[PDB]
């Protein structure tokens, strides 16, 4: 788990190498247990169907995991700002455009690019100004 | 929360300590609702039953606003005492502990430089 | 010790079994039952190296609970097989 | 033999990972009552008596008893051999755990009174009777009900 | 039913939750939680019917790997302190091994499967209560534990069950089902502010059984489990159009009603507590949850669907009543709002 | 607990057994007696949120006289030494370790 | 009537004899069943209920005035005759509305039986219904899907009722029915084509006598052993109640049955199913016109006891 | 830009995401060992999820 933290503590834009390797980890991760929850329920017709399903999701998952993590770490480098949480909206506008084009459809590329860069975006942001997920009871 | 509290009445409703506290005037407007929100369950009850809406069961009514606002005065003297318990709790620990509550001494305006934002 | 990791295991493998059915109620109305001796093996083991004497009455009432709540398990499973002619969970699908 | 626990608790083990197999529902109820025979054996070997034999007069008794009268009503239809293959499997990597920590019964009966007059199992549940009076009355109610509830399951 | 049996049952079904509440021995706890999976087995295949035993036969088999799993968590503690229950220094694991299991038998997130569809073959009373007083006795052992449990996970369950109650309820149809859905949404809030302030689950509690124990008695007093057999409300019986329309909206946060309180005490709370990002997301998709809830008030009540002629019929004869509590409980939950600062 | 229709009734069906030091049958202490004593008379009046750190000594050594898990360890460290020991032949099982003695 | 009630005692069990039991007779058009029913009633001293009408349920219902025809479901069997097959399908809203009107009859007659103890006489019942949509579909009467609908409320409901104990039966081959038509003279009963009565009958005599053969004692009589209520009063007497649903009643299976038919809005629930095939439907705007006329009839604005239109006092504290 | 653009775009686009999801979302066999299993992905993945926040 070290490892995935590390993609937050060297600064944005810098390193990019590792930090498409991790968010392509993540989306493989999620990938996995996509495809999982997919087999489990809603289940195959024959062992290999299922295989090739949770590679297919794995894939897709994969690679949104790592063109978010491309561009926004490139988008970073080449605006020379780490810190906007523009970049990262570029990184999910991407993501979501080749979660588009794995399922084949424009329109999903719209609302994949919308919905999944205003995402990011949003998790830049948190980290910027520190706000708190599933905080502790402090109360 | 408030629960175990030293001197917590494990099951009782409204522990003696509460006499202190005034009672709740019987026209509370919030008792004086809780009766209207009984004649309406006593209408809306002749309503689903298909009866003469306000000329039916009078003697239900008054059940209803009766038996209502009886809740009342028990139930809002009671919730006044969880309210005055919870100062009795708070305004103590602010002195218990009063370094962790320090009364701060604000500079006036002649002092404090706010910033101007100029609309234009 | 150890004896206790084999025991927890054991019922994890048991939870494993309940959790995936494979086709056979009785079966699993069976493996839920190594779980409660699982936990009656585990529970009877220590109260007995705690020396705590005051709580083996509760390895016990594991056991009765268990019992009834597996007849009832049971009376289920010969009601299903009185409706469908087997105990295999597929027919079970018609609550979609 | 301070191995002879570690023995045991394989055993169980791998008898519930026969369960957990989901064999036949007659081979399972076989393969509960050998784990359920390990089992009585174990509190045994901790020196609870009264509480092993429970599990033999209850579990290796009916428990596993009517489970088969009912699998013989309920289950006709008998790969069990693939299922032996696999349980062959999981001991090996049951085993090779063990081995895991082997790179990396030397206390039981962990404390016990030498001389004592009055302690053993059973006297403890014994005490269902006196100062432990709600456990009972709950499980006979359980019981009470029980009897209800399969009479009107069954109707 | 022998009415003995009746009684015997109906005793068992609610000392089954009351002993959970009363007993601090865990042990005792979870007999309780027993006999609850005993008692509403019996009345669950009450019909007979085939999908009953179905019913059944998954909300036993859900019941009971969950009551084996609350049981060994009690066993592991027994090891890790002497003690018969949970305390400050419990292991993390032993813990969130109760949420899960005990967030299986209140079927919340992603264990919210079986719910469904024993609503759906279950009769519309035994539906209330395997809908409201069998939530009771699992809450009460969470609201114990609650200093101890994990603030991370209750929320993860809180959300899921939030948008799979939600995202279910909007395809379905069948009445039975969308209040199950609902009620998967609602025991999400719930669970959301046990971990900060338990004493705010049990008015997210209450006002779900004041709102939901009107809505199905509403339900069942035409037995309609369509929101078809609903529509013609308003030839069957046409009083209770209007409040079956604010009790719906109010089982939604719509401002105005009573529902609007849990929500929004709950928010107050978890902002106090900084969970900014968790809470605008719960309130969010709460927002779903409306829209089916007025796709049924269009139905219902503000569109009259088209009826039958054998409805006149049924005109004729008097209706059976609804029982008093239908009002006083349609009432005190449609508007106590102006009274919520005493409620909290 | 949730309702506590115990304590308001006097009646204590589910507390006199819920630790080891309760009473036992016929006056026969449980093991670890010496130690949960110690560590609930000191966490009485003090809620847990302060049960948990001031009051960690009487828990770090009950949670030793149960589990007895360093004793474990410290005599596993021993006895593999001592095999290294008898490895070099330093050291061999004396008489001490088999012998007759005292009533 | 409730668990209360019955747990103190009033038990079916201590309320039933020999001559209680649900007799119904069934024939065609015109079997002089009418006839043999009163006597058989007169016999053992049965409450004979009559043949189930358009406005029987009106009758059934507070003051008991025949209904307008658009408050009682707008059925004519008059238009039924002089207009089979019609565009507005009047033919099967008859036909469901008279299945819903026997379901009244008949829970009306079990609650008798259950309570009173005194036995029933119902003529054509729920059971008997079925031959004349049978015959209508033969006919170009009504179409398949109609069909489906009637049998769909009838699987709903009819399961739950106990059986005819007995069943007699008259038979009278169409040619005499038609002419039996003829003395009783009324322009639209006698426009009905035989092959129609060849239908009702041939599914009582294939259909419906065997299927109760089995369940309920069966006893047909040739016209001759009718008009003859001696004769068949005293078959009757004679058959042995034994084959049947009806022996496994006991008291405590009883109440339940009892407090369905204590609940006429239950027994015709399935009635009123949301199946929307266009004969049955009222329609939002037409509906909601007669309800409002039929709701604001004296005495039926408010429930019974409440009305004051009709003379009902005492509203104020009830 | 109004009609088309302006109600493909924000109201009918809010429309059409959620009823997708609702449609799969709520696509079930109805079978138990395919819901159950489920269970045994959610225990497995709050398993680690304490795990690695240890
Ligand atoms: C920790 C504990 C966690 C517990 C989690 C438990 C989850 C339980 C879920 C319910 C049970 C499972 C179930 O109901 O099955 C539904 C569903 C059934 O799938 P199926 O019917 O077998 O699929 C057949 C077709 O392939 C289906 O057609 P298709 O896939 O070709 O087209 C559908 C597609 C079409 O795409 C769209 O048009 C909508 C796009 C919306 C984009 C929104 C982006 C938001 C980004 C936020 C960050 O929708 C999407 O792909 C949405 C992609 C969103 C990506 C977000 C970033 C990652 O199973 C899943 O979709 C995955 C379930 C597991 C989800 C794991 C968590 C999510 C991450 C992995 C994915
Ligand atoms: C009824 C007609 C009047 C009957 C009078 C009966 C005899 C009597 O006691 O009158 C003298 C008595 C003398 O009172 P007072 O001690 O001179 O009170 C002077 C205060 O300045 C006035 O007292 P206050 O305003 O400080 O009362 C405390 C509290 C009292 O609480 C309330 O009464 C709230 C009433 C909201 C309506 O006020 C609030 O709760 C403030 C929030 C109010 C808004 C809450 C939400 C509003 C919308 C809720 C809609 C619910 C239905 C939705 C349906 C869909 O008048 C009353 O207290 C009752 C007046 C009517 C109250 C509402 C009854 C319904
Ligand atoms: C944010 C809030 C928004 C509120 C509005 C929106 C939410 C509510 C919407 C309600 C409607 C939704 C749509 C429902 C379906 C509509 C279509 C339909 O199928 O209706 C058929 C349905 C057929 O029923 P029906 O057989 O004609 O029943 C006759 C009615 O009961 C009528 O009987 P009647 O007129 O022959 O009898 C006269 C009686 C009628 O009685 C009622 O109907 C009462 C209904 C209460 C409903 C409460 C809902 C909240 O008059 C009275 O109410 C009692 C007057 C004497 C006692 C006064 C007590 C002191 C009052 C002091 C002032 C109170 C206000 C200020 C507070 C105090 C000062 C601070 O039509 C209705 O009756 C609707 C009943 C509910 C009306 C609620 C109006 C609330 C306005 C606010
Ligand atoms: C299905 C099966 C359901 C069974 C339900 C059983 C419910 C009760 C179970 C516990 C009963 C305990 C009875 C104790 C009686 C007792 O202690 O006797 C002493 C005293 C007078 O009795 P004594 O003078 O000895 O006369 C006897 C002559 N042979 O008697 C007394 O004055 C009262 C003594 C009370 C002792 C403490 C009881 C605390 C609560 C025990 C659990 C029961 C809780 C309520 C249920
Ligand atoms: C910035 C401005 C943002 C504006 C957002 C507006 C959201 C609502 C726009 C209109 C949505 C809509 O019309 O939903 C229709 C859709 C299908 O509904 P349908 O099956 O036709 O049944 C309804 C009765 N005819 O119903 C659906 O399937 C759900 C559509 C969305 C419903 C509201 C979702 C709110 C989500 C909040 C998070
Ligand atoms: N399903 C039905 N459809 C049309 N008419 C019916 C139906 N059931 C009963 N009837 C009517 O009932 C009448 C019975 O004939 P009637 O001479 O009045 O009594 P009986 O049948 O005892 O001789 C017939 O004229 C017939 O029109």
């Amino acid at each position: 788990k070290r490892f995935f933290e590390s993609y937050h503590e060297v600064p944005d834009g810098t390193q990019c190498h590792r930090k498409t390797y991790i968010t392509t980890a993540l989306g493989g991760i999620c990938g996995i247990i996509g495809s999982a929850y997919s087999v489990s329920l809603n289940p195959a017709d024959s062992t290999l169907e299922a295989v090739a399903r949770v590679g297919r999701y794995t894939f897709t998952a994969a690679a949104i995991g790592a063109m978010f993590g491309l561009t926004t770490c490139v988008s970073a480098q080449v605006r020379e700002k780490p810190d906007d949480p523009l970049n990262y909206f570029i990184g999910g506008c991407a993501g979501g455009l080749t979660l588009g084009a794995r399922t084949h459809s424009y329109g999903t590329a719209a609302m994949g690019c919308v919905y999944m860069g205003t995402a990011a975006a949003l998790f830049k942001i948190g980290k910027l100004e520190g706000w708190e997920l599933f905080p502790t009871p402090k109360v | 929360m408030m629960n175990g509290r030293p001197g917590h009445e494990p099951l009782k409703f409204l522990p003696d300590e509460a006499r202190s506290l005034p009672p709740p005037k019987l026209n509370d407007p919030r008792l004086v609702y809780m009766g209207l929100l009984g004649y309406c369950t006593g209408l809306m009850d002749n309503m689903l039953r298909m009866r003469p809406v306000m000329r039916a069961g009078l003697h239900r009514q008054l059940l209803f606003v009766t038996s209502f606002v009886f809740a009342g005065y028990f139930y809002l003297k009671r919730q006044n005492y969880l309210y005055a318990v919870k100062d009795h709790d708070m305004f103590g620990y602010i002195k218990l502990h009063p370094e962790d509550f320090p009364e701060k001494e604000k500079k006036t305006y002649a002092e404090i430089l706010e910033p101007f934002h100029p609309v234009r | 010790p150890s004896t206790f990791f084999n025991l927890t295991m054991a019922f994890s493998l048991s939870l494993l079994g309940t959790l995936m059915f494979r086709s056979h109620l009785m079966s699993t109305l069976l493996c839920l039952e190594g779980m409660v001796l699982s936990l009656f093996i585990m529970t009877s083991v220590t109260s007995l190296n705690s020396n705590s004497m005051s709580s083996m009455p509760i390895p016990i009432t594991i056991l009765v609970f268990a019992a009834c709540e597996a007849a009832v398990g049971l009376a289920l499973l010969v009601k299903v097989s009185n409706t469908y002619g087997t105990d295999y969970v597929q027919n079970l699908n018609l609550l979609q | 033999m301070n191995n002879y626990i570690f023995v045991l608790s394989s055993l169980f083990l791998v008898g519930c990972l026969g369960l957990a197999l989901k064999p036949s529902p007659i081979y399972g109820g076989l393969g509960l009552i050998v784990s359920g025979f390990v089992g009585c054996l174990m509190v045994l070997g901790f020196g609870g008596s009264f509480l092993g034999l429970m599990v033999f007069l209850i579990y290796l008794g009916g428990m596993l008893v009517v489970f088969g009268y009912t699998t013989a009503m309920a289950t006709e239809e008998y790969s069990n051999w693939l299922i032996l293959g696999f349980l062959v499997l999981g001991v090996i990597m049951e085993v090779f755990l063990i081995c895991v920590l082997n790179y990396y019964g030397d206390w039981l009966m962990y404390e016990v009174d030498d001389v004592g007059v009055m302690l053993e199992g059973g006297i403890g549940v014994a005490a269902m009777y006196s100062c432990a009076t709600w456990m009972m009355v709950v499980a006979g109610w359980s019981l009470f009900a029980g009897i209800f509830i399969i009479i009107e399951i069954t109707r | 039913m022998n009415p003995i049996t009746l009684a015997i049952i109906y005793f068992t079904i609610f000392l089954g939750p009351v002993i959970t509440m009363s007993s601090t021995n865990l042990m005792l706890m979870w007999v309780g939680l027993e006999f609850s999976l005993l008692a509403i087995i019996p009345m669950l295949i009450n019909k007979k019917n085939p999908r009953s035993t179905e019913a059944a036969t998954k909300y036993f088999v859900t019941q009971a790997t969950a009551s084996m799993i609350i049981l060994l968590a009690i066993v592991l503690n027994y090891k890790q302190l002497g003690t018969w229950m949970f305390q400050q220094q419990t292991n993390g694991l032993i813990l969130n091994m109760t949420l899960m299991a005990l967030s299986m038998k209140l079927g919340l997130a992603p264990f919210h499967f079986w719910l469904p569809e024993v609503t759906q073959g279950i009769p519309l009373h035994m539906g209330l209560i395997l809908l409201t007083w069998q939530k009771i006795a699992p809450l009460s052992i969470l609201i114990q534990i609650y200093p101890l449990l994990n603030s991370t996970i209750i929320l993860m369950l809180a959300i899921t069950s939030i948008f799979m109650g939600a995202w279910g309820g909007l395809n379905q149809t069948q009445m039975r089902k969308i209040m199950a859905y609902s009620s998967i949404a609602h025991m999400g809030w719930m669970l959301a502010i046990l971990p900060y302030n338990p004493s705010l689950t049990l008015l997210n509690l209450m006002i779900y059984i004041i709102l939901t124990a009107p809505m199905f008695m509403a339900l069942m007093l035409n037995n309609s489990m369509t929101i078809n057999s609903i529509s013609l409300l308003w030839n069957k019986t046409p009083a209770m159009l209007t409040m079956i329309s604010l009790m719906l909206l109010s089982l939604g946060g719509l401002p105005p009603l009573t529902g609007f309180l849990p929500k929004w005490i709950i928010i107050t709370e978890l902002m106090k507590n900084n969970c900014l990002i968790m809470a605008t997301l719960m309130a969010m998709m709460a927002l779903l949850n409306l829209f089916f809830y007025t796709r049924l008030i269009y139905s219902t009540s503000l569109t009259m669907f088209p009826t039958n002629n054998n409805s006149k019929m049924m005109t004729h004869q008097t209706k059976t009543k609804p029982n008093l509590m239908f009002s006083t409980l349609a009432i005190m939950s449609t508007m106590t709002l102006p009274l919520a600062p005493q409620l909290i | 607990p949730f309702l506590d229709i115990q304590k308001k009734l006097g009646i204590s069906l589910d507390r006199h057994f819920m630790f080891l030091s309760a009473e036992q049958p016929y006056k026969n202490a449980a093991r670890c007696h010496a130690f949960e004593k110690e560590w609930i008379e000191c966490a009485h009046g003090i809620g847990g949120t302060r049960a948990k750190k001031e009051c960690k000594i009487e828990f770090d050594d009950f949670e030793e006289c149960l589990l007895r898990y360093k004793t474990m360890r410290r005599m596993h460290d021993i006895k593999k030494q001592r095999e290294k020991l008898m490895k070099e032949g330093k050291y061999t099982p004396p008489p001490h370790h088999s012998g007759r003695e005292e009533p | 009537y409730g668990l209360l009630a019955a747990i103190l005692g009033d038990k079916t069990t201590k309320k039933l004899h020999e001559y209680s039991r649900v007799i119904t007779v069934d024939g065609n058009i015109c079997s002089g069943k009418n006839k043999l029913a009163k006597e058989i009633a007169q016999q053992l001293g049965m409450k004979h209920y009559p043949e189930a009408g358009i406005q029987y349920s009106s009758t059934t219902t507070g003051d008991g005035r025949p209904l307008d025809i658009e408050f009682s479901g707008s059925c004519s069997l008059e238009k039924f005759y002089d207009d089979p097959k019609s565009n507005d399908g009047n033919s099967y809203r008859l036909q469901s509305w008279l299945y819903a009107s026997r379901l009244l009859q008949y829970a009306d007659a079990l609650e008798h039986l259950l309570s009173t103890g005194q036995g029933v006489v119902l003529e054509r019942s729920i059971y008997s219904d079925f031959v004349f949509l049978e015959a209508m579909y033969n006919q170009g009467y009504i179409r398949k899907q109609c069909v489906d609908h009637y049998n769909e409320i009838k699987r709903l409901t009819l399961p739950e009722y106990l059986p005819p104990h007995a069943v007699i039966y008259i038979d009278v081959p169409v040619p005499e029915v038609q002419s039996r038509i003829q003395k009783k003279g009324d322009p639209h009963e006698m426009k009905v084509t035989s092959a129609y009565l060849q239908d009702i009958e041939n599914a009582y005599k294939k259909t419906f006598l065997p299927k109760m053969s089995e369940m309920c004692e069966v006893l047909v009589y040739d016209s001759w052993e009718a008009e003859d209520p001696t004769k068949v009063v005293e078959d009757i007497e004679y058959l042995k109640y034994n084959k049947g649903p009806w022996l496994k009643q006991d008291d405590w299976t009883f109440h339940y049955l009892r407090m369905l038919v204590q609940d006429k809005t239950e027994v015709l629930n399935y009635t009123t199913i949301p199946v929307y095939l266009p004969e049955i439907t009222i329609g939002a705007h037409q509906g909601s016109r007669i309800y409002n006329s039929f709701r604001e009839l004296p005495g039926r604005k408010y429930a019974p006891g409440y009305n004051a239109e009709v003379g009902d006092k005492w509203i104020w504290l009830k | 830009l109004d009609l088309i653009w302006l109600e493909k775009t924000i109201p009918k686009s809010t429309s059409t995401l959620h009823t997708n999801m609702t449609t799969l979302t709520t696509n079930q066999k109805g079978l138990i060992k395919l819901y159950f299993m489920s269970f045994l992905i959610n225990i497995i993945l709050i398993i680690i999820l304490y795990s690695i926040n240890l």
